[PDB]
């Protein structure tokens, strides 16, 4: 009975759980390419979970994943109603206590749908938020080729918004990867797994003390 | 709705007050006469020699 | 056992000032981080602002930032909301919650029409 | 007596009292840091979390801490010290190897860590062959060091009994080569971790300006020497030349300080084991 | 202006209810108990060290011969143990590598187990061939399955997010009986030594007492103000242990229908995940976050003892029938018995 169980610990060490949470409208499923799903790059197997069929009441279940190597995050900056919802779990996710360990990869998904939207100029993102009239464009961002620069600065300013949470609390213990994704994106498996590989690397460096 | 989970709660305080509730101290002497009627048979509370412990 | 009570709300003119006032029983007060909800008609829960358990740590969301000024009353228990400058979007129910885990500053209060721990709440119509 | 002589041939005559000089007081703090580094281990061996690196690296740490206690003691014993003075020298020789290759076992454990992530190969196997290369390849270098040149009369110094550097033998650089090799393996390992590092990570950047990423490098920095042996490097300065003052008293005091080093930077710089320290 | 009438009716009800349990209120279990002697300090040591869960242990339970072990780890894997000899007995792999609750039959045949699959899985110990199948695989439940007990070997109770406890047949296979009520994530529930009643805490800071066979709430206790994890019976079985998210463990009789005893201490900022009660039931044991547990007195709420050795978070504990001795499960994978 302890030879399978060997066989068994192998391939529970090889494999590594994502756990994948985000809005309904978030296009959770556009990210991947009954509710579990697998993908494997770089001949490494990536094991992803998306918690679907319980309630709203998220605070005792999601102490269950407080093993996984990432939680994947993804939310629409197509909605600028919901996006400060948005921002409240991931607040909740990064301050929680069981999840103070667990690294966040986090997608701007749908990002061409917001290209539209501020070219447009109907919505307003100053309306829901105030800071967004004195923001202004980081030097170390780069502008995406072939976009208005008020594109680069409102996708930013939510990339940014983002990231003062992550910056706010954490202690080092645990980092924010943000990433940007349009409707259709075949390079999402490889930048989790750039990021899977990253986060690990930082493990034994904080495991050494070296970070 | 909201008015239908409203009238389940009424229904439920009704039946919660009918219920005769036995003085605390009469209550509290049960505990205390079960544990010390108790005392001897159980081990974590009573010193066990080694040889009747089957993890020792 | 815990209850939260809300006091005030009614009718207000656009550019009024309100003073909403919760009640907390049944807990130390001191103890728990507490955020006051609002819920628009036809619409979902949306979080307000949140006190620390100190008040150190106090935030607002983006659409009442600086409009309203919140604090909290630890010698009785308890919370204070200040309204100001009165929007017809602001037409809500208020509730007052409480964030479960003591010694905490995460907590999932957004929760809609399934919490124990979130107070019956009063009416604010802006005319 | 000036522990210069392990990595130069000859050492100035009026500099050699200054260096032995400080060489006894750097060995008489390095020998109170390694017994205090040895109780600290073995009182919290079984407090350390069940992880498969984090039980790796502090194997990797006693032996390290365990060969430098005894190299170091009897280094000593024969410089005060003629059967005993050269049979001292087989040892001295092997456990400093030893250190050596411990040494070396640290930083390619760092290195394999980084480079291969998804590389989760047994650690019992992985344990062994730390082992059998630790000390059984120092071990293999010592024994045809005498094999050779112990009849020949090359393998003892006059009053010194230590590898020399003259006539058709060479003993010394035949010690003096592996260790200038681990250094030069162990500082591209450093190189490494730098290249991981030196990136901000502060939400993708640094905040405060060049200051953060420095202090963060920095702290590394002052890890990573001691326990790689980086300071072992100043060696091949004073070897070249063997007449500089300058070169031969920074490499003096280093090495004996290093058993300081290991306890103030190795075992207090441990944030796991500082709280674990105060809770006891 | 209907509701509103409703709700101020239910207010006043409270309002009696609460006078009710204030008119025989008089004196406290701890004036009582003042002038028996302090059980003192207890020492208790690892016996056996349980290895081998790739994952953590999330939940435990202990057989009725004091000898077989079952745990729960999410790792996939369900492993009953023997304790005597610190062998594994069995290793049963699970559909879903998600799971929450165990469950060890009186009888010792049928072994369950729950999680976020929404399902309870029960597998047969005793069949002829000796591999162990899913014998019956129980759904309905729309929340996660928190905790499963067995009433018996065809009966079997759970209780799940969904706010609502069950009642389920393993020949028929549906539930026969539902308890609704509360109005919060239901996290534990315990069963009395007759079978005839349990009682469910869930994560809306209140206590409800449910009879099998009736199917409805006998009694309702609100003492705590946060999330309730851990529900255990006095052995006498007129009274239960409850410990919350608020570092808090708080003791109710059902005959008095109000708080005994709080269990609390000023240094403990830390929740209960689990408690248990032993043998003659003065000897209380609740698990903590703060890795590692502590011995209380039922009596005189003082500590009398502390189960450290533990690297991670005490996801549950259990005594067993006979009270030979405690095991503890924590989530550093590793279960430890204590004598
Ligand atoms: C206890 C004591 C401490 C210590 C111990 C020992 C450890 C080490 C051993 C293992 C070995 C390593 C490697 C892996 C395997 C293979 O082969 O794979 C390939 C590669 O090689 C490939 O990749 P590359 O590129 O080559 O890399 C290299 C680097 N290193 C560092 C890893 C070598």
């Amino acid at each position: 009975i302890e030879k399978q169980l060997q066989k068994d610990k192998q391939v529970y060490r090889a494999t590594h759980r994502l756990l994948l949470l985000g809005a309904d409208n978030s296009g959770k499923s556009t990210i991947v390419k009954i509710f579990e799903t697998k993908f494997q790059v770089d001949k490494v197997n990536f094991h992803m979970f998306d918690v679907g069929g319980q309630r709203d009441e998220r605070r005792k279940w999601i102490q269950c994943f407080n093993d996984v190597t990432a939680i994947i995050f993804v939310v629409d900056s197509s909605d600028y109603n919901r996006l400060q919802e948005a921002l409240n779990d991931f607040k909740s996710i990064w301050n929680n206590r069981w999840l103070r360990t667990i690294s966040v990869i986090l997608f701007l998904n749908k990002q061409d749908l917001l290209a539209e939207k501020v070219l447009a100029g109907k919505s307003k993102i100053e309306d829901y938020f105030p800071e967004f009239a004195r923001y202004t464009t980081p030097e170390d961002a780069t502008p995406e080729p072939g976009e208005d620069p008020r594109v680069t600065r409102a996708k930013y300013f939510i990339r940014d918004e983002f990231l003062r949470i992550s910056t706010a609390s954490g202690d080092g213990r645990h980092y924010c990867y943000p990433h940007f994704t349009c409707a259709v994106d075949t390079e999402n498996a490889r930048r989790i797994f750039n990021d899977c590989r990253d986060i690990i690397q930082r493990m034994h460096l904080r495991q050494y003390e070296l970070l | 709705a909201s008015i239908a989970q409203a009238r389940k709660l009424v229904e439920q305080l009704k039946m919660e007050a009918n219920i005769d509730r036995i003085k605390v101290s009469k209550a509290a002497a049960d505990l205390m006469a079960y544990c010390e009627a108790h005392a001897k048979e159980d081990p974590l509370l009573t010193p066990v020699p080694a040889s009747e412990n089957p993890f020792r | 056992q815990v209850q939260l009570q809300e006091s005030g709300g009614g009718l207000v003119q656009p550019g009024g000032s309100l003073r909403l006032s919760c009640a907390a029983s049944g807990f130390t007060f001191s103890n728990y981080k507490m955020n006051w909800v609002r819920q628009a008609p036809g619409k979902g829960l949306e979080w307000v602002s949140d006190i620390s358990q100190s008040g150190a740590s106090i935030s607002y969301t983006g659409s009442v930032k600086g409009r309203f000024t919140i604090s909290r009353d630890n010698a009785k228990n308890t919370l204070y909301l200040q309204m100001n400058s009165l929007k017809p979007e602001d037409t809500a129910v208020y509730y007052c919650a409480r964030c479960p885990a003591p010694f905490t500053r995460d907590c999932f209060d957004v929760t809609s029409t399934t919490y124990a721990y979130r107070g019956q709440g009063t009416q604010v119509t802006v005319s | 007596t000036s522990f210069s002589i392990l990595m130069s041939p000859f050492v100035p005559s009026t500099i050699f009292p200054v260096v032995k000089w400080i060489t006894y007081v750097g060995l008489g703090i390095s020998i109170g840091s390694l017994i205090l580094c040895l109780i600290i281990e073995a009182l919290f061996w079984k407090q350390i979390k069940k992880s498969q690196t984090s039980h790796t690296r502090r194997i990797c740490m006693v032996n390290i801490a365990l060969s430098l206690l005894i190299a170091d003691v009897w280094f000593i014993v024969g410089a005060t010290v003629s059967g005993v003075c050269t049979a001292a020298v087989f040892f001295t020789h092997f456990f400093y190897l030893s250190l050596f290759f411990w040494m070396l076992m640290l930083g390619i454990l760092l290195a394999y860590r980084i480079i291969l992530v998804f590389h989760h190969m047994a650690q019992h196997l992985m344990m062994a062959v730390g082992f059998c290369l630790g000390y059984g390849c120092p071990l293999i270098i010592s024994v045809i060091t005498i094999a050779v040149t112990q009849p020949s009369n090359t393998y003892k110094r006059k009053d010194v009994c230590w590898l020399n550097w003259s006539n058709g033998s060479k003993p010394l650089l035949a010690f003096v080569v592996p260790a200038l090799a681990i250094v030069a393996v162990n500082f591209v390992v450093v190189l490494l971790v730098l290249t991981k590092l030196w990136r901000p990570t502060v939400g993708e950047r640094l905040s405060r300006d060049d200051k953060a990423t420095i202090i963060r490098v920095g702290k590394s920095l002052l890890i990573l020497t001691p326990l790689l042996g980086l300071t072992w490097g100043f060696g091949i300065g004073t070897i070249v030349d063997s007449q500089n003052l300058a070169w031969h008293v920074i490499f003096a005091l280093l090495n004996a300080f290093q058993g300081f080093f290991i306890l103030c930077f190795g075992i207090l710089l441990d944030s796991k084991l500082r709280q674990l320290l105060f809770n006891k | 202006s209907e509701l509103d009438q409703l709700r101020q009716e239910a207010e006043q009800l409270k309002n009696q209810i609460r006078d009710a349990r204030k008119a025989c209120a008089d004196a406290t279990l701890s004036q009582i108990t003042n002038n028996i002697d302090p059980v003192g300090r207890i020492q208790m040591r690892t016996r056996r060290t349980l290895r081998g869960h790739l994952a953590k242990i999330y939940a435990m339970h202990w057989g009725t011969d004091s000898r077989l072990l079952v745990s729960a780890s999410q790792d996939g894997k369900l492993i009953i143990w023997d304790s005597y000899t610190t062998n594994k007995v069995h290793a049963i792999p699970l559909r879903s590598s998600w799971v929450m609750t165990c469950a060890y039959a009186p009888s010792g045949n049928y072994v369950a187990c729950g999680g976020l699959d929404n399902i309870c899985s029960i597998y047969n110990l005793k069949t002829r061939e000796g591999n162990v199948r899913v014998s019956r695989e129980l759904a309905g439940h729309t929340g996660y399955l928190s905790c499963c007990r067995f009433l018996d070997d065809n009966q079997i109770v759970t209780s799940s997010g969904d706010t609502t406890c069950a009642l389920w047949d393993i020949e028929t296979g549906q539930q026969t009986t539902t308890f609704t009520g509360h109005t919060g994530d239901v996290m534990s529930l315990s069963l009395a030594p007759d079978t005839r009643l349990f009682v469910s805490g869930a994560c809306d800071a209140s206590a409800k007492l449910w009879d099998v066979r009736e199917g409805m709430c006998r009694q309702t206790f609100t003492g705590h103000e946060s999330d309730i994890n851990a529900i255990c019976f006095f052995p006498n079985g007129n009274a239960f242990a409850t410990g919350s998210d608020d570092a808090t463990c708080r003791l109710f009789d059902l005959r008095a229908d109000q708080e005994l005893m709080t269990y609390s201490h000023d240094n403990i900022i830390c929740g209960i995940t689990s408690v248990s009660f032993s043998k003659s039931g003065r000897l209380l044991l609740a698990g903590y976050d703060d890795f590692n547990c502590n011995v209380w007195d039922a009596l005189k709420a003082d500590r009398a003892g502390v189960l450290a050795g533990h690297d991670n978070r005490v996801s549950c504990l259990g005594v067993t029938d006979d009270g030979m001795a405690v095991a503890t499960g924590s989530w550093d994978s590793f279960l430890k018995i204590w004598n």
